[PDB]
């Protein structure tokens, strides 16, 4: 509303709730993605680890950061997968997104564009690299001068020149007709005989006086029209029904929501939602207003997490259940994973629960607060990658009524949902199974990008993978952008940005 | 002030004979009034650490690893019993995280909260990690007082150190204090008692050894040996 | 002794739903309630009435344990018992584990751990 507030000039605002809930939701689709994104923008000192432990592999990807650089003139007229492969193989740079100008609006940030669209002269690609000088070398890349590149040091400055409401008005998100809370509320028995599986459970610690968490920002990314209707993950809220009634009017437009009126700490409610086989579990609190006990706000969250972990089921233990916990204090992260305590005085990123992605801290956004000063575009890329869209015109349309209005299926609407969705794939039974064991990461990335136009992201390697002892621990840690020569075991998940079909 | 006044008066009552002092103490809001209202009931012994229970550096300051136990006291006078219990569980969790191998004893204000201690993987109640629920036991003593009036007083004197004072006057106080000095202990039964029914060995202990045996442990090879209160002649 | 049971498995079952769920009568269930209950008995009209007056505590305890398998606990002696004045006060005080030679008046209650039948 401010006439002089020009976001194009650089005036951008960080919404702490928008981005926190978006990272949490993207963690549901890809476990550990919040930790991976956290290290892309925070300065974190690299410490060499001589021991063959998970910490060394984790810190290998921590030093990698995210930068923006204009693409060279040699890349004009080339498809995104080809230039991405050239940058990765030759320049050792991983390009994620670019800007496409349609001469109708502002150049949107296209996450992993396909081969349908080419690259114009004025493109500012987003790259991931440990240092900054490597990213700069992509600006003056010469195809003729640098045709043969034995090592990346060769490149230098010198060179040779129906009427059914299915989606919203813009089609960016799934939409459904508004429904009264009585259509989605349910009792223990109604939950217990429901066949829901691979769903998302969200436990809320909120009361009449607690503040709104703003759960809309948690629901929108989970259904951003990039997933099929059957592919959408069901969301079940466990908490006080009075609190849910406060902000239900902002969530009644989504197809798959359900609410169970009950305490998150109650084991009966969690068993009735069938949390044993749920795809993801999230713990949120809304009582951050309490002034007493400075380091005690994240009190019920750890109790709920331990209750979930220390819960048995009849055909197993609940430790294997993936849970995401919101922590307001970085000094209570170690209380989550009570299986390995290397040292009580440990860095937040080096802590195992944070590295595994099972714990998230709002402290992380205070670092994004700096990354947008040093590079203005980083916040826009993170927002468009996490929110799954949320164009400024869509933001305006939402602002005009504080709600989502359903649209109609039109050719432009159907073509609008052609972006990429964050997901994880395993090599145990996938097409790359032959490359799962004893295969270089770079070869796998090149094969995936050349075949399925899939941008192979970092590796969510299992913690007990390097050790030869058959450990039964299922906890895994994220490795951000492993090098070309890096090798991965078959029992490793890999993040990806899948296309739409 | 009250909690430490009643704890210290029993822990260091001088009726334990073969014991040391120990008590290190730890708090976060300091002993502002405690130092004038009572000090620590000793000057040379019993110290006070101004560091918190949650901070690992302060927990290292007390050398918790070298302690025999941590004892966690709770304010019965809390506004929210659930909050106080969850804070004490958070304390238990921090202590166990710093050192998995340590005995912890803990006051719980509500019974349903004791279940959360069993969620901690290193919390082994068989090793000795047991929690005292103040409401569980208070209401239990009150209820047992309904069945047997005065049972709460009898059980209170079985475990509290209380000095024995001789009363020459023929009053009820002398008879009452006669049974106050009696305390409760645990001892392994002799090999001569193996294969004998509980009433017979109890009679032998009472008549000969002047000892009153109440309960024993029976191992069924299926679970932990339960505490059988006055077993019959069947077993 | 106080909770009248409360086994750790039962505590876990209670913790799993924060409530009690009714079961069914089974031979193991019926045999489970074979423990002892705390109670009080008087010697005014009980089987030990002949031993109520001028009787040693130890003899009473031995007789009870040998006959009814009843663990004779301490004596809830009336406060105005030693005094010869016929006081009308009904207040009593607990005596914990009186010795073998201790003698009790007939108007005294005794704690006990009765069996089940």
């Amino acid at each position: 509303n401010i006439p002089s507030w020009n976001w194009k000039e650089g005036d951008d605002a960080i919404c702490l709730a928008e981005l926190k809930l978006g990272f949490i939701a993207q963690s549901c689709l890809a476990q550990g993605l919040s930790t991976m994104l956290a290290n892309l923008f925070s300065m974190r000192s690299f410490i060499k680890i001589e021991e063959d432990t998970w910490q060394k592999y984790y810190l290998e990807g921590v030093s990698n950061e995210m930068y923006t650089e204009y693409l060279s003139s040699a890349f004009v007229g080339l498809s995104f997968p080809t230039v991405c492969e050239l940058c990765f193989v030759k320049l050792k740079l991983l390009m994620i997104a670019i800007e496409y100008k349609s001469a109708n609006r502002e150049s949107r940030i296209l996450i992993n564009p396909g081969n349908h669209l080419k690259i114009q002269e004025g493109t500012l690609g987003f790259f991931i690299a440990s240092d900054a000088k490597e990213v700069k070398r992509a600006f003056f890349y010469c195809k003729a001068c640098h045709d043969d590149i034995t090592d990346p040091k060769r490149i230098k400055k010198c060179g040779c020149k129906s009427n059914v409401k299915k989606y919203d008005s813009t089609g960016m998100f799934h939409w459904c007709a508004p429904k009264e809370i009585e259509k989605v509320i349910l009792t223990r028995s109604e939950a217990a005989m429901t066949v829901l599986s691979g769903h998302v459970v969200v436990c809320i610690f909120g009361d009449v006086s607690s503040a709104l968490i703003g759960l809309r920002n948690l629901v929108m990314p989970l259904r951003a029209s990039n997933f099929h209707y059957h592919e959408l993950k069901h969301i079940v809220f466990v908490g006080s029904i009075e609190y849910l009634k406060r902000e239900w009017e902002t969530l009644h437009n989504f197809p798959k929501v359900s609410i169970l009126p009950g305490t998150p700490l109650s084991r009966a409610d969690l068993r009735a939602v069938n949390i044993n086989l749920c795809d993801m579990c999230v713990i949120l609190s809304a009582n951050q207003n309490n002034i007493d006990d400075t380091s005690l706000q994240d009190k019920e969250c750890i109790l709920a997490s331990l209750n979930i972990k220390s819960m048995q089921f009849d055909d197993t233990t609940g430790v294997n259940i993936p849970i995401i916990t919101e922590l307001v204090n970085d000094t209570n992260v170690q209380f989550l994973d009570q299986d390995d305590d290397d040292d009580p005085d440990t860095e937040l990123y080096l802590t195992q629960p944070f590295a595994c992605g099972t714990a998230f801290a709002v402290s992380v956004l205070d670092s994004l607060m700096s990354a947008t000063y040093f590079n203005d575009n980083i916040l826009t890329l993170i927002r468009t990658l996490v929110t799954g869209g949320a164009t400024p015109e869509l933001e305006a349309l939402i602002a005009e009524e504080n709600a989502l209005r359903g649209g109609y299926s039109t050719p432009q609407t159907l073509a609008n949902r052609d972006r990429c969705r964050v997901a994880q794939l395993a090599l145990l039974d996938g097409p790359f199974a032959d490359l799962g064991d004893g295969g270089c990461y770079g070869d796998l990335f090149c094969k995936a990008l050349k075949t399925y136009n899939m941008l192979c992201f970092g590796i969510y390697r299992l913690r007990d993978a390097h050790l030869s002892t058959p450990s039964q621990c299922t906890k895994r840690y994220v490795i951000t952008n492993p090098p070309y020569e890096f090798e991965l075991v078959p029992t490793d998940l890999i993040f990806c940005l899948m296309q739409f079909d | 002030l009250e909690s430490v006044s009643n704890f210290l008066k029993d822990f260091l009552h001088k009726d334990r004979d073969d014991v040391n002092v120990e008590i290190v103490f730890l708090h976060n809001i300091s002993p502002n009034l405690e130092l004038e209202a009572l000090f620590k009931r000793h000057f040379t012994q019993v110290e006070f650490y101004q560091g918190s229970v949650l901070n690992p550096h302060d927990l290292a300051r007390v050398k918790i690893e070298s302690a025999d136990a941590c004892l966690i006291l709770a304010n019965k006078y809390c506004a929210d019993p659930d909050a106080e219990d969850a804070s004490n569980i958070m304390r238990v969790i921090s202590i166990k995280n710093y050192h998995p191998k340590i005995r912890i004893i803990t006051q719980m204000l509500q019974y349903h909260n004791k279940a959360h201690l069993l969620n901690i993987p290193s919390w082994n109640w068989k090793e000795g990690d047991d929690a005292i629920c103040l409401a569980e036991l208070k209401l239990g003593f009150i209820a047992q007082s309904c069945l047997a009036q005065g049972l709460s007083t009898m059980l209170a004197n079985l475990f509290s150190m209380r000095s024995f004072i001789k009363i020459e006057e023929d009053t009820w106080q002398k008879y009452y204090l006669e049974g106050v000095s009696n305390e409760m202990y645990t001892e392994y039964l002799s090999s001569a008692f193996v294969g004998l029914s509980f009433p017979t060995v109890c009679e032998l202990c009472f008549v000969k050894l002047k000892l009153l045996m109440i309960a024993i442990e029976y191992k069924s090879a299926n679970r932990e040996s339960r505490i059988l209160i006055n077993p019959g002649n069947h077993l």
